[PDB]
């Protein structure tokens, strides 16, 4: 199916504590594969997925020099934005960016993107056309004009359709055994007492991959997507994910509820009861 | 491979 | 503005005293990014803790995982202590193996 190459960049200033913290984390679909962290003597770009061992000295050297340049750019940006917003030189501030591209099953671009944020709020973004920008406030508008005059859009789209797409396909090739695998979920159900003669039924789904999955509780065919509680899908530390969903049902009426697990690794969906 | 960002 | 973090502590496999496993502490939906995450075994800080899966949602909130390998015992207890600006008091979440 479709695949994606995403880069999460963060630069946080810490007045009176030295230079800002800079971080770049790379993802190919749901698994982390690269990372740069300014906090470390000799900070370098490091592999985060096993298959990245197939890269070679050159790859790491270039990405590192590239990351250090970006680090300095955001260092300057933080100072620039204090001017745009008329802010104190002693308060902490954050800049974030999510850049990336998604390709179809055939490897051809489906979409590319780049969205910035200042202090947790939208700043500037590349529109789906990859030709224009959309600024969230008057500060971002100054950035938009600078980028329009410099022709940043063509440069970014050249990367999105070119470098981003080609390297994504390469990563998928080299890491096929891991990125193209399917780990089927293992479901479980737990029960916990409750005050007013009611019970909590929790449905667990463990060890799956990719991340996308659907968990539901039903009462005689009808989905109870209302009084149902749940957590967002979470990584489990070995490249797999987990999730849980629960409903509060009347004591002694438990056998009337069923948990449904839909996933790529499940030819036919799982149904559980307590 | 990562992009080289341009200043804001 | 400011968002308080949701801490979640869980094992990779269902616990079984004696069998190796992986303990996780997923800290999510927080902002600003500065945060301190500590995994504890019987109140003591665990050394070989790995930080990974850092990311942010559509609303820019931060997400990060802390994990370590552990061989569960019926005696041992584990928790995750987190310090963030949204809380004057550091928050510790325990590992409920029967959840
Ligand atoms: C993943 O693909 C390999 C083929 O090698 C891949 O492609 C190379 C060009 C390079 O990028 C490697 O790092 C990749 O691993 C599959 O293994 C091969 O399978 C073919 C049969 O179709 C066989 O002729 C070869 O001998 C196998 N080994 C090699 C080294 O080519 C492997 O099975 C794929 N894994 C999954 C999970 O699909
Ligand atoms: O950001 C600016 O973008 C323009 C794109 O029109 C220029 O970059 C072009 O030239 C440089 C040469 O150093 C690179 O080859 C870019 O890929 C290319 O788009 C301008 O130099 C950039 O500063
Ligand atoms: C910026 O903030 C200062 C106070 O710190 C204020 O005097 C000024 O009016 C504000 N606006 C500009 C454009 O400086």
């Amino acid at each position: 199916g479709p695949h994606s190459l995403r880069y999460f960049v963060t630069a946080v200033s810490r007045p009176g504590l030295g230079e800002p913290r800079y971080m770049e984390v790379g993802y190919v679909d749901d698994t982390e594969f690269v990372r740069f962290d300014s906090d470390a003597e000799n900070p370098r770009y490091e592999p985060r997925a096993r298959w990245m061992e197939q890269e070679g000295p050159e790859y790491w050297e270039r990405e590192t020099q590239k990351a250090k340049g970006n680090e300095q750019s955001f260092r300057v940006d933080l100072r620039t934005l204090l001017g745009y917003y008329n802010q104190s030189k002693g308060g902490s501030h954050t800049i974030q960016v999510i850049s990336g591209c998604e390709v179809g099953s055939d490897g051809r671009l489906l979409r590319g993107y780049q969205q910035y944020a200042y202090d947790g709020c939208d700043y500037i973004a590349l529109n789906e056309d990859l030709k224009t920008w959309t600024a969230a406030d008057m500060a971002a508008l100054i950035t938009k004009h600078k980028w329009e005059q410099a022709g940043e859009a063509e440069r970014l789209r050249a990367y999105l359709e070119g470098t981003c797409v080609e390297w994504l396909r390469r990563y998928l090739k080299n890491g096929n055994a891991t990125l193209l695998r399917t780990d089927s979920p293992k479901a479980h159900v737990t029960h916990h007492s409750r005050p007013e003669d009611k019970v909590t039924l929790r449905c667990w789904a463990l060890g799956f991959y990719p991340a996308d999955i659907t968990l539901t509780w039903q009462l005689n065919g009808e989905e109870l997507i209302q009084d149902m509680e749940l957590v967002e899908t979470r990584p489990a530390g070995d490249g797999t994910f987990q999730k849980w969903a629960s409903v509060v049902v009347p004591l002694g009426k438990e056998q009337y509820y069923t948990c449904h697990v839909y996933h790529q690794g499940l030819p036919e969906p799982l149904t559980l009861r307590w | 491979r990562g992009y080289v960002y341009m200043g804001l | 503005i400011q968002k308080t973090p949701q801490i979640q502590v869980y094992s990779r496999h269902p616990p079984e005293n004696g069998k190796p496993n992986i303990l996780n502490c997923y800290v999510t939906q927080f902002h600003p990014p500065h945060i301190e995450i500590q995994m504890l075994k019987n109140g003591k800080k665990i050394p070989k803790v790995e930080m990974s899966d850092m990311s942010f949602s559509k609303d820019w909130s931060f997400y990060i995982l802390a994990h370590t390998e552990f061989t569960p015992t019926e005696t041992d207890t584990y928790a995750c202590r987190v310090k963030h600006d949204s809380m004057a008091e550091p928050k510790t979440v325990y590992w409920d193996r029967d959840m």
